[PDB]
């Protein structure tokens, strides 16, 4: 069993050949090995050390080569071989990695036996150009209520998930990947989103949460997980979010859809800051690394939505921004900002105020919006956008002698806030989604109080699902809502409210 | 060489060392039987009810 | 099944050890010595095969 | 299906608030409903009887 197994692993080494180039190491302190030698080294190429850590080789000065050591200083000590591996960093890419948790270099992490992958692809890859990219088309519903109305999130357009630290902002993006299972379980390929999560800095301990949490809800199986942990070594977590681009890469290209959340970016520039201040590169702003605008935009463009002459393909990307005590003035945040292409802006006293997910409706912004929303969904709830910015205008007014007009904005301004909470860690359909809204935007739930709007979710849904599973499956299937639909949407909650 | 004496040594000289089935049943969860068919018992039978419900509430249709 | 695959694992960790046993006894061997002369005459094999 | 027993069901709620001899009459249908909508959920929820002797 085992034993065949090792018999076979011993007899599958084999004797090695003359290996081209070789350094010794002139001084290694940091972790920024500086070797001399390696005459041909091919830029940003990986190098091995006599130890067995990687590295790779960012500087190439002019008589030295200053290999950034992937390991534990105490691996490599002053002169000792440093081999050419020869190929310049590159990730096993393939349909195989589905399922797999692999590390930066893309080694198996999670124990289930070596990774079957279709390609090796690098990890510096160009992002797609003007011409080879179409225009976005195809809604990515979330399955959070309040991000499929309020900010829709379509195939290939980045969107970042900025807010403040440790609101449970990974929370946010976690539904997402849970909600895609309803569409990817089923036959049409036309529809299977593959996500990909890519872990940047955060304890091993929370990505084994995370691993267990997808285990959980039988979602390991359109996932696959990067995970460079705040443990591993400063370079690994530098090439952590480009190391998973590439993994993106083959959904991409293949032609299938794919969305790969990048959590959290604002790890991803610290790894890159102390690998430039290291290798004494020049500081720059706020002593972050100076081209870091640069390496953030390389990053986040390579998401996309391919053109049909390009096999109609995508990668929806959503990076995860941690604002540091909410100040979006700062230099990390606003850089982010501008690359992206819309924001979620989770607000820390909304998550306090019981609001979960805690999407403040004012300042998040879509960019790519109306195309995409299910069309069903676009049709009723444009009234759900305009209601809530009455609501919030007239917040404050809430503190008298109030004018009906005023109490009227006021009550059904309340009631839908209170709908809009979505309990966490659990998606919602789409085709419940759509009648969910229905109900507050015509104002059936206005009557009913707050304390029990609750309550009404959860009948009014188990009453579609006895009373008219037919209207459900027809708001589903036909995913437009007709007029004849939306009539007999209106009975329906007209019974629903009247009991 | 090096490779010949390592499979060599491996494979021969040590293989697998004692590890009883008995044991692993400790670690994993055994079978036990789904007791009980949980037959129902009915309820209301005879007209004991019915003189019941229409002598108790005579609250009428309105 | 969890607990088989952990066997498994265990298995492999264990035999893993027993392994490094033996390479402690084989490079106390004279075979230390007379491998050297396999490795001469492989790199005369090979850079001359180059 | 089970639908059918209750959309006369529910019109016949509607037509029994129009009865006021109604004390305890809505609270049965109300519960043969609650039972009602736990037996489907409990059909869908259903594993496969026994365990997979090909994969499994």
């Amino acid at each position: 069993e085992v034993s065949s197994i090792l018999e076979e692993r011993i007899k599958g080494v084999s004797d090695e050949a003359n290996l081209n180039e070789t350094g010794r190491v002139l001084a290694v302190g940091d972790g920024i090995a500086r070797v001399f030698g390696l005459n041909n080294i091919q830029a940003e190429e990986l190098v091995e050390f006599s130890s067995g850590v990687k590295g790779m080789a960012l500087n190439l000065e002019p008589g030295q080569v200053g290999i950034v050591l992937f390991g534990s200083d105490r691996l490599v000590k002053e002169g000792e071989l440093v081999k050419r591996t020869g190929n310049i960093v590159d990730v096993p890419v393939g349909p195989g990695l589905l399922g797999r948790v692999v590390d930066a270099l893309g080694n198996p992490i999670d124990g289930k036996g070596p990774i079957d992958a279709a390609g090796r692809s690098r990890a510096q890859v160009k992002a797609p150009g003007i011409l080879p990219r179409r225009s976005v088309h195809e809604p990515v519903q979330t399955g959070l209520k309040a991000v499929d109305a309020l900010v829709p999130i379509g195939r290939g357009q980045r969107e970042l998930i900025i807010g403040d630290r440790q609101t449970g902002k990974t929370a946010v993006a976690l539904d997402t990947i849970l909600n895609q299972k309803r569409w990817n379980n089923g036959s049409d390929e036309s529809k299977k989103l593959y996500c990909v999560y890519v872990a940047v800095g955060q304890k091993r301990s929370t990505v084994a949460q995370l691993v267990q949490t997808l285990e959980q809800h039988d979602a390991m199986k359109y996932s696959i997980i990067v995970a460079a942990t705040a443990s591993e070594a400063a370079p690994l977590q530098y090439l952590a979010p480009f190391t998973a681009a590439s993994i993106g890469e083959w959904f991409r290209d293949n032609g299938k859809h794919a969305l790969i959340v990048y959590d959290d970016l604002s790890k991803q520039a610290v790894a890159y800051r102390q690998l430039s201040l290291l290798l004494r590169r020049p500081p720059g702003r706020e002593a972050y690394p100076g081209d870091v605008f640069y390496l953030h935009s390389r990053l986040l463009e390579r998401a996309a939505k391919l053109s049909e002459k390009e096999g109609s393909g995508s990668l929806t990307a959503l990076p995860v921004i941690e604002t540091q005590g909410g100040d979006v003035s700062a230099y990390i945040p606003t850089n982010v900002i501008s690359i992206t292409d819309g924001q979620i802006f989770l607000e820390a006293e909304l998550f306090y105020k019981g609001i979960r997910p805690a999407i403040n409706v004012g300042l998040s912004v879509s960019r790519v919006g109306s195309a995409a929303q299910v069309k069903a969904l676009k049709q009723v709830a444009g009234s759900l956008k305009l209601f809530l910015a009455q609501y919030r205008e007239v917040a404050a007014f809430a503190q008298s002698d109030l004018d009906a007009s005023t109490k009227q904005t006021l009550v059904r301004g309340e009631r839908l806030t209170q709908l809009l909470k979505q309990n966490q860690y659990s998606p919602l359909a789409t085709e419940e989604q759509v009648p969910l809204i229905y109900a507050g935007v015509n104002g059936h739930l206005d009557g009913i109080e707050l304390s029990r709007i609750g309550e009404f979710e959860s009948s009014f849904l188990s009453y579609l699902k006895s009373n008219h599973n037919e209207l459900l499956t027809e708001i589903r299937e036909k995913g437009e809502l007709s007029k004849e639909l939306l009539a007999s949407l209106k009975s329906a909650t007209e019974s629903f409210v009247a009991t | 060489n090096v490779i010949q004496d390592l499979y060599l040594r491996e494979l021969k000289d040590t293989k697998l060392a004692p590890s009883t089935l008995q044991d692993a049943e400790g670690n994993v969860k055994p079978w036990n039987p789904p007791q009980k068919p949980n037959l129902p018992e009915l309820e209301l039978q005879g007209p004991e009810a019915l003189k019941a419900y229409t002598e108790q509430n005579v609250e009428t249709a309105h | 099944v969890r607990y088989e695959a952990s066997l498994r694992q265990l298995e492999q960790r264990q035999l893993a050890k027993s392994v490094i046993s033996r390479v402690q006894s084989e490079l106390g061997n004279p075979k230390f010595q007379e491998k050297v002369l396999q490795q001469s005459i492989s790199e005369i094999e090979q850079l001359l095969s180059k | 299906a089970k639908s059918a027993a209750n959309k006369l069901d529910w019109a016949k709620v509607i037509s029994s608030l129009r009865i006021t001899g109604s004390t305890a009459t809505q609270l049965s249908s109300f519960k043969k409903r609650n039972d009602e909508a736990r037996r489907q959920l409990l059909e869908l929820q259903s594993q496969p009887t026994e365990v997979d002797f090909s994969h499994y």
